[PDB]
């Protein structure tokens, strides 16, 4: 308020402020280093808050222990500000950098796992028979399968795009507890995506959902007359 | 879990798998041993 309080007395004119002139021509090189301040500082923030860190605790530590001083440093007195700042920067971008591709990975993991349940079975209109469906069925489970496989590949990729990121040894003990963490949301993401359709086939199969709608049958049974007895392709039995 | 437990004279033995610290999912090599009078828990590694 002072520093604008400046500006409005020279446009009036009138009087000015004794020694308060070194902070007004001073002011606009406030305005672009509190900017250029600011910039690194929410970073930090950002940065703080972004961990889940118990892997890569020495960088984090070591923005800290960079950081820990300046602070102490900082006085409006004697601003060396430019340099600080930049050094923060070529750290603070590194860092902010590999956080991401991290984070990325993982995203995209998530995403790669949605992407490939989508419903393990479709049926067909009207009904066609047990092994008519295995011919069917077979020709979409290959395609299935295969796109499971392909963002598998994607998935295992995107880990090593972590280690190239991160640039830590896969011998550390960090590394190897997000290296569980990351295939445990693979296998839960596994196990939603088998569930899925493993529901999609509890709603065709159920009788009590099926009556409800005007849902057709699905499967055929063929019946031929036996002698020893009632003889069924399905033999309605495991 | 699904692990087993076998008991002898003062001794429980367990040799059981599908498991691990944090996240990690394995079958186990090692049979861990505990003593029931005090419940101190050893682990034990063969020579063979």
């Amino acid at each position: 308020r002072l520093l604008k309080e400046v500006k409005y007395f020279l446009l009036l004119r009138l009087e000015v402020p004794t020694t308060a002139k070194d902070i007004y021509t001073k002011a606009e090189t406030y305005r672009t280093q509190i900017v250029a301040l600011d910039m690194i500082v929410d970073n930090y923030n950002h940065i703080k808050t972004c961990l889940l860190e118990p892997l890569v605790k020495k960088k984090i530590q070591d923005m800290e222990e960079e950081v820990k001083p300046g602070i102490e440093e900082i006085r409006w007195k004697s601003t060396n500000i430019d340099q600080f700042i930049s050094k923060s920067k070529s750290i603070v971008d590194q860092l902010f950098e590999t956080v991401n591709k991290m984070k990325d990975s993982l995203q995209k993991i998530h995403k790669s796992l949605a992407n490939f349940n989508v419903k393990i079975i479709e049926r067909k209109n009207r009904p066609m028979s047990p092994d008519d469906y295995d011919q069917f069925l077979k020709a979409i489970f290959s395609n299935k399968l295969t796109i499971v496989k392909d963002n598998g590949n994607q998935i295992q990729k995107l880990v090593k795009e972590v280690l190239d990121a991160v640039k830590a040894d896969k011998k550390q003990n960090s590394w190897k507890n997000y290296n569980d963490y990351v295939n445990v949301i693979v296998i839960e993401g596994i196990s939603t995506a088998i569930q899925t359709a493993l529901l999609h086939l509890n709603e065709q199969i159920n009788p009590v959902f099926i009556k409800r709608n005007d849902i057709s049958p699905l499967f055929d049974i063929r019946l031929e007359l036996g002698q020893s007895g009632i003889q069924f392709d399905p033999e309605i039995g495991e | 879990y699904g692990h087993s437990a076998t008991f002898f004279e003062g001794k429980v033995y367990i040799f059981g798998g599908h498991g691990g610290i944090n996240y990690q999912r394995l079958a186990f090599n090692d049979l861990y041993v505990l003593e029931t009078e005090n419940f101190e828990w050893t682990r034990l590694e063969p020579k063979g």
